[PDB]
RNA sequence: ACCUCGAUGUCGGCUCAUCACAUCCUGGGGCUGAAGUAGGUCCCAAGGGUAUGGCUGUUCGCCAUUUAAAGUGGUACGCGAGCUGGGUUUAGAACGUCGUGAGACAGUUCGGUCCCUAUCUGCCGUGGGCGCUGGAGAACUGAGGGGGGCUGCUCCUAGUACG
RNA sequence: GGCGGUCUCCUCCUAAAGAGUAACGGAGGAGCACGAAGGUUGGCUAAUCCUGGUCGGACAUCAGGAGGUUAGUGCAAUGGCA
RNA sequence: CGAAAGCUAUUUAGGUAGCGCCUCGUGAAUUCAUCUCCGGGGGUAGAGCACUGUUUCGGCAAGGGGGUCACUUACCAACCCGAUGCAAACUGCGAAUACCGGAGAAUGUUAUCACGGGAGACACACGGCGGGUGCUAACGUCCGUCGUGAAGAGGGAAACAACCCAGACCGCCAGCUAAGGUCCCAAAGUCAUGGUUAAGUGGGAAACGAUGUGGGAAGGCCCAGACAGCCAGGAUGUUGGCUUAGAAGCAGCCAUCAUUUAAAGAAAGCGUAAUAGCUCACUGGUCGAGUCGGCCUGCGCGGAAGAUGUAACGGGGCUAAACCAU
């Protein structure tokens, strides 16, 4: 998954979640858009 | 949406339609296609052509607030989804006719077809319709009762 | 230009190390333009492991050949009261060069002495004293501490999955 | 430190609205000229542009009109000067 | 009692000389200072754009580039006009301070001035403010000015000349305070009331990221049923036109109408060689009361890697023993 510093939605299916003290982003129809470190 | 002035337009045209109609009939689209609507549309069409509606409108809120004016039969077919069908010049006609076989070709189920009002009642498809000018089955009935 | 000019030994090697992690290998993952074999990249990981030679004073670098890998850094560019003394700066000499000349050069060239019996701290070992509440001989408990932690290849699975 | 540069005088800034004020801070001049370019007396008023005008043009001289010192000052800069 | 590390000049720069500042003596005027009032010059801060430069847009348009041998041109462009910025060496404006002078009261151990006897000192440092230099880097450097250290101990800032509070003649096992503090190490609130934070934030850091969370002003949609789910549909001219090997809603360009309607973009995204295929917008149904997203603000989250050993509250520890207010 790609880490970076700024994560944002990509797709209209990009959802973002703060798991533990971590914000995320978790696409439902593209891999690609995984992020962490948010 | 639109606010309320739009939702009268709606009510002020629909039940000018009721007080100024023929007969109605009744339909639950669920599944309801549009070569479902493309066909009825040239039903419409040889029953006139935009003589006839359908706006789906079953919110009690709307096409029974075209009702407590005329045609309270209907505060029980406006539950759940529905088609409501108007008259305006026509027999009391084969409006009635097609809708039981057209949703018996599957074309969706037909709410068992609730029913109406021409009389203030119920279900059971009639052909008891456009026999109308078969004012011949009273000519026919004439040279036959004369000779026979 | 703040410390040291009533001295704070400088490159490189050798011996011995020790930490960090921005991880070279080994371990666990996400994504992959991931079929498989195998890569790429990001995340987590510092437990252990992490090349012999040719040339050169070298570090380095190039090259040969290995290896799972031949990691990047800090430690007075760790380590001369541990070793070396090849480089660099004693007096000798010469070349090129500059200079009238004495002489001079981060130009080169051949040659030259690195001392100290360890008081203290530290550290590796090994005893003496007293304590532990009468004295004594054994066997223990285990708070705690240290050590160790690497990895190749072949065969079977199987010429199967995949192609 | 050497090599370079600098070393006296004038002008602006740095200089914080009296004076003064440092740096190998930023920019420029001086080491003269003039016996008239000094004294006094009388008189005079610029640059630039518009319009018109032979040769004449973007820019010679003429005319009017704007303008009002934006010109001039023996040489730097400053402050002055109708 | 009590300096200076400055000015000036110096084969001078870590020396020295005069002046400045210290001390001793003598003599002299309401002499000197603070505040108030009156009288002054100013061009700094700031602002402004007429001037001197610089600068953008608009308008007007001298002049430059191609085409002929003076005409000509889908090239660039001063002035003046209007609008908008910029200046240490710009000023048509312009303060606060500061300084000079006059008057007046209080206070001050003559604090003033002069003359004479003796000096030291002419390496300063940091801190605040205004600046030059450097990177508005340096515990850098160079002026101005105030403070302190130097030559000043004491309390605070964990430890820390230069910061904060404060000027130690001697004694006191009295008292009140300053800064700074008051759960334990450790003197004093486990004080009162009202809020915030959940991060050990407090107790290191930015652009930027994000349904963390508190407060405020306004707005949209709602029982004629809103927001989210779930059922349905999501169509015809038609692959719009163009352009492409192929552009069929969806590579690009231009258009974006018209039907049928309950509603449905000549299409918001997936997809395709292109079609095909899956969604969305939109509407009908179900459901049954709230719901949507911008503005301003408080406190927090990520962003955040280092070398002997926790080692970025002094420690213990703290959810108040943190932050805001009274
Ligand atoms: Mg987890
Ligand atoms: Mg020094
Ligand atoms: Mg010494
Ligand atoms: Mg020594
Ligand atoms: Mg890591
Ligand atoms: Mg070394
Ligand atoms: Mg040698
Ligand atoms: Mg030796
Ligand atoms: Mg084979
Ligand atoms: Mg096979
Ligand atoms: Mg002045
Ligand atoms: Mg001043
Ligand atoms: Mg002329
Ligand atoms: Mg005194
Ligand atoms: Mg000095
Ligand atoms: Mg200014
Ligand atoms: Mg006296
Ligand atoms: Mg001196
Ligand atoms: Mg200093
Ligand atoms: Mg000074
Ligand atoms: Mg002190
Ligand atoms: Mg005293
Ligand atoms: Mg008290
Ligand atoms: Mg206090
Ligand atoms: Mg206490
Ligand atoms: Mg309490
Ligand atoms: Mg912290
Ligand atoms: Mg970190
Ligand atoms: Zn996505």
């Amino acid at each position: 998954m790609k880490v970076r510093a700024s994560v944002k939605k990509l797709c209209r299916n990009c959802k973002i979640v703060k798991r533990d003290g971590v914000i995320r982003v978790i696409c439902s129809a593209e891999p690609k858009h995984k992020q962490r470190q948010g | 949406m639109a606010l309320n002035l739009q939702d009268k337009q709606a009510i002020v045209a629909e039940v000018s339609e009721v007080a100024k109609g023929a007969l109605s009939a009744v339909v639950a689209d669920s599944r309801g296609v549009t070569v479902d609507k493309m066909t009825e549309l040239r039903k419409a069409g040889r029953e006139a052509g935009v003589y006839m509606r359908v706006v789906r409108n079953t919110l009690l809120r709307r096409a029974v607030e075209g009702t407590p004016f005329e045609c309270l039969k209907d505060a029980f077919v406006g539950p759940t989804l529905i088609a409501y069908s108007m008259e305006h010049p026509g027999a009391a006609a084969r409006l009635f006719k097609e809708f039981a076989k057209a949703n018996a070709k599957f074309e969706v189920k037909a709410a068992a077809f609730e029913g109406e009002l021409i009389p203030a009642s119920q279900i059971d498809r009639l052909a008891t319709l456009p026999t109308y000018e078969e004012a011949i089955a009273r000519l026919m009935a004439t040279m036959k009762e004369a000779s026979a």
